[PDB]
């Protein structure tokens, strides 16, 4: 049925990259925007951005514009997400989420993948 | 942003209110407000979208209203399988929106 | 664009054509017989011009260039004398830029080539600036010595008369006879008043038609050999009016040879989305329906107004058609007023449509287990469709107050969406091709026409007969009869 399946965990060292996948399966891919969201150890859940997989256009928060880029490859069903230079406080998680409206932005987001754990130290 | 209560109690059988305070543009502006449940590890789940309306699965104990500035969730109805914390969701404005901190719901189970 | 005017303007040359410009008036054979007619013709002993554009001028110096645009008054008589191909063509129209579709005539050494089209002439004509939609082409073998030319054209009809006869005494035109054989009978249909010649010292004498009453003298083969020109003098006006100097049936028509092109549209891979539909002219062709319906390939066959077993004896002007590709179950949109979104957002019938539809079935040829995802179709607008109207502009439709200024946000949608093709569907989410026949026809010779018969000449029966339309009944022989090798029938 409708599944979302994200890929597996990741360590880098400050001053890389880091890209992260997320794949559907199910519903017809193109028709429901998505977005990202990402939760710290112990603090409160925060927005990242939403792109669309039908024209391109992609939109980000405030505070994330400088270092983030995220597309979509409408063949194989999957969408992509990279952050690049991280520093070493920014040990987090990656979810993947699809909105359930139909060429619309709405916001209630079901169904939710597994969630990817990242490490970035200078070990 | 918003916030909430951070702490909340409960027992079995009677029923709780949690809220949410919304700011001036940010849950009384638009009528986009969610509620999601966080178990401990897992992905969250939709407990509540865009005003109270309700997905088929999660039964009808779970109910809600915006009064306002101010959203809220109450259960008339527990199982104690309800431990974990909570989270309202709403449109900040131009395309960014904004989460809360979250609430942690105790039982006395 | 080149500037190679000389401006010398000396305009008066003239010179007697006498006896000269007798044409055959209409296909038949007559044997030792002097005929009436009253047509158009060029009055006996009159006064042509004598155009010499090129001209080698005085001592140190050879520069003149005054060929004009001339008034095509009824038709017209050309006549030529070159020692080598230095003439080549004529250019027909009103305006002669962008206003009325304008006629070419050239030719190589080996080929000729006729066609109309919006043309856009500059001045003094490498010859013209661009070029659009049109309509006709042609290709066939090119057309001292004289060469005589008779341009006509009526009733949407341009016809061409020509005539090739060698001479080296003087630059005169010669005393003495030649009638002009027929050449070509284009249908065109557009209308003409201007014409300007082009080459590449040129002299051409020029003269102009008009309506009289001739008689002619057909000798033993079918020939004209001599005539008389009315209204001249009263001597040859007393000559004018002294006139003196069942078993079965049979059909017969000719051969099937153009056949029309339905091979393609019909039998392609790339046909459209949705909202791109095509659109394929065809014109000049003998289309055969019979082959379609019997194809047993087909599940939808619908039909206004033209009761498909009849139709085969019809002939229109223009024929159209449109192709792409839609989901199942709105082959019952492609209809007559109706309403399910495709019969108005993306393509939209005429009430009063004269038409046909068709409709396969594509299961196994666009299926794709991930997903096609390249056919796209339209969702969102803001105001209906008249008919046939393309709309390919990729623009943010609006949906609130504020204006976004091409952004794709809160407010701000994409107006078209992809189909999700896949195998494992059911009918009603498969791909089904469509394709729409559409009739017109304006004032205009007909092209598009069926295919004749033929039944098995008997002639020692004495029975019924129709020759190419000329109906009748009797007994049929052969002959020894030589006709001229264009004559059809001789009365
Ligand atoms: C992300 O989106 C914002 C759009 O914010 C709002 O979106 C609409 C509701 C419309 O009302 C906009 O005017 C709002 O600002 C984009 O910000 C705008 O971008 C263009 C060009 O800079 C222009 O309309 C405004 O100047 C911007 N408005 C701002 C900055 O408040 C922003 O560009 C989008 N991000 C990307 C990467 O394109
Ligand atoms: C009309 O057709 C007949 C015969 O039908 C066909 O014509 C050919 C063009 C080709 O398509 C073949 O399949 C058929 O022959 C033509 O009659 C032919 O005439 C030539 C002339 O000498 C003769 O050699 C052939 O034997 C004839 N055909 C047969 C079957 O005997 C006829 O010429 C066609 N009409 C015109 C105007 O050419
Ligand atoms: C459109 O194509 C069908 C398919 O026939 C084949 O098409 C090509 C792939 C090529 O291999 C052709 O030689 C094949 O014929 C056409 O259907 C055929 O029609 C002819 C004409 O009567 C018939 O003899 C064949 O048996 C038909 N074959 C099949 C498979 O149906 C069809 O005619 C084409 N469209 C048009 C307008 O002609
Ligand atoms: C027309 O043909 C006749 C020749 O038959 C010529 O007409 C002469 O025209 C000039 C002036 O126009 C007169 O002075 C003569 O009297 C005319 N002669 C005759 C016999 O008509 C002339 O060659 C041609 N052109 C014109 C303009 O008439
Ligand atoms: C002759 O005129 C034609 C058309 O004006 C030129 O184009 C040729 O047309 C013939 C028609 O059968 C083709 O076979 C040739 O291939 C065309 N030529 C080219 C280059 O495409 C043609 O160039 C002219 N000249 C000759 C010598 O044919
Ligand atoms: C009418 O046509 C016939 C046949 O085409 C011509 O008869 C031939 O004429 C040529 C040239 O005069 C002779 O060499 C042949 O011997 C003739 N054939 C026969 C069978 O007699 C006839 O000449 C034509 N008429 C005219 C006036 O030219």
């Amino acid at each position: 049925q409708v599944q979302l399946v994200q890929s597996g965990a990741e360590v880098k060292k400050p001053g890389a990259s880091v890209k992260v996948s997320c794949r559907a399966s199910g519903y017809t891919f193109t028709g429901y925007y998505i977005h990202w969201v990402r939760q710290a150890p112990g603090q409160g859940l925060e927005w990242m951005g939403w792109s669309s997989p039908i024209s391109g256009a992609t939109n980000y928060t405030q505070k994330f514009q400088g270092r983030v880029t995220l597309t979509t490859d409408t063949s194989i069903n999957t969408a992509y997400m990279e952050l690049s230079r991280l520093r070493p406080d920014d040990t987090a998680v990656y979810y993947c989420a699809r909105d359930i409206a139909f060429a619309i932005v709405t916001g209630s987001l079901d169904p939710w993948g597994q969630g990817t754990l990242v490490t970035v130290s200078s070990a | 942003v918003l916030t909430q209560p951070p702490s909340a109690s409960g027992s079995p059988g009677q029923s709780v209110t949690i809220s949410c305070t919304g700011t001036s543009n940010d849950v009384g502006g638009y009528n986009y407000v969610s509620w999601y449940q966080h178990h401990p590890g897992k992905a969250p789940k939709l407990m509540i979208y865009e005003v109270t309306k309700r997905p088929s699965g999660v039964p009808d104990r779970f109910s809600g209203s915006k009064s306002g500035n101010t959203a809220s969730l109450t259960v008339s109805g527990l199982q104690a399988e309800d431990e974990a914390d909570y989270y309202c969701n709403s449109y900040a404005g131009s395309n960014n929106w904004v989460f809360g901190g979250g609430t942690k719901l105790t039982v006395l189970g | 664009c080149v500037n190679l005017t000389t401006r010398t303007q000396l305009p008066p040359a003239y010179t007697n054509s006498f006896t000269r410009g007798v044409y055959y008036p209409d296909k038949v054979f007559r044997s030792s017989v002097l005929h009436s007619t009253q047509d158009l013709f060029l009055p006996f002993f009159s006064n042509v011009t004598w155009f010499h554009a090129i001209h080698v001028s005085g001592t140190n110096g050879t520069k003149r260039f005054d060929n004009p645009v001339l008034p095509f008054n009824d038709g017209v008589y050309f006549a030529s004398t070159e020692k080598s191909n230095i003439i080549r063509g004529w250019i027909f129209g009103t305006t002669l830029d962008s206003k009325t579709q304008s006629l070419l005539i050239v030719n190589n050494a080996t080929n000729v080539v006729i066609k109309v089209c919006e043309f856009q002439f500059c001045n003094d004509p490498r010859v013209y600036s661009s070029a659009n939609n049109c309509t006709f082409e042609y290709v066939s073998q090119p057309f001292k010595n004289l060469r005589e030319f008779v341009f006509k054209n009526i009733d949407g009809y341009f016809k061409i008369y020509s005539k090739h006869t060698p001479i080296n005494l003087v630059r005169d035109l010669p005393q003495g006879f030649s009638a002009l054989e027929p050449l070509v009978d284009l249908p065109i249909g557009i209308n003409i008043t201007r014409f300007q010649t082009l080459l590449a010292a040129a002299a051409y004498y020029v003269g102009y038609l008009q309506p009289r009453t001739f008689l002619l003298k057909y000798n033993e083969n079918g020939t004209i050999t001599d005539a008389v020109d009315c209204a001249l003098d009263p001597l040859s006006e007393t000559k004018c009016t002294l006139k003196s100097f069942p078993t079965e049936s049979i059909v017969r028509f000719p051969n099937i040879t153009n056949l029309c092109p339905f091979g393609e549209v019909f039998n392609a891979t790339r046909f459209a989305s949705v909202y791109a539909w095509n659109r394929k002219r065809i014109s000049n062709c003998v289309a055969d329906y019979s082959v379609l319906y019997n194809s047993a390939s087909f599940s939808t066959f619908k039909c206004y107004g033209v009761s498909p077993t009849k139709l085969n004896d019809l002939c229109f002007t223009n024929v159209y058609a449109d192709s792409f590709v839609i989901r199942g179950d709105e082959v019952r949109q492609i209809a007559p007023g109706q309403t399910g979104k495709i019969a108005d957002y993306n393509y939209k019938l005429p009430d009063d449509f004269t038409g046909c539809v068709i409709a396969w079935n594509s299961n196994n040829l666009d299926s794709k287990v991930g997903g096609n995802y390249n056919y796209l179709y339209r969702l969102f607008r803001k105001s209906n469709l008249k008919p046939f109207e393309r709309d390919i502009s990729t623009e943010i439709y609006q949906a609130g107050s504020t204006p976004c200024n091409g952004v794709e946000g809160f407010n701000c949608y994409f107006p078209l969406q992809s189909y999700g093709f896949q195998p494992t569907n059911g009918v009603g989410y498969q791909p089904y091709r469509v394709v729409v026949l559409s009739f017109e026809l304006l004032h205009a010779p007909a092209t598009v026409c069926g295919p004749k018969k033929s039944t098995n000449l008997v002639k020692n029966k004495c029975v019924n007969f129709n020759f190419n339309g000329l109906t009748g009944t009797g007994v049929l022989t052969e002959s020894n009869k030589k006709f001229l090798p264009f004559q059809q029938f001789g009365r």
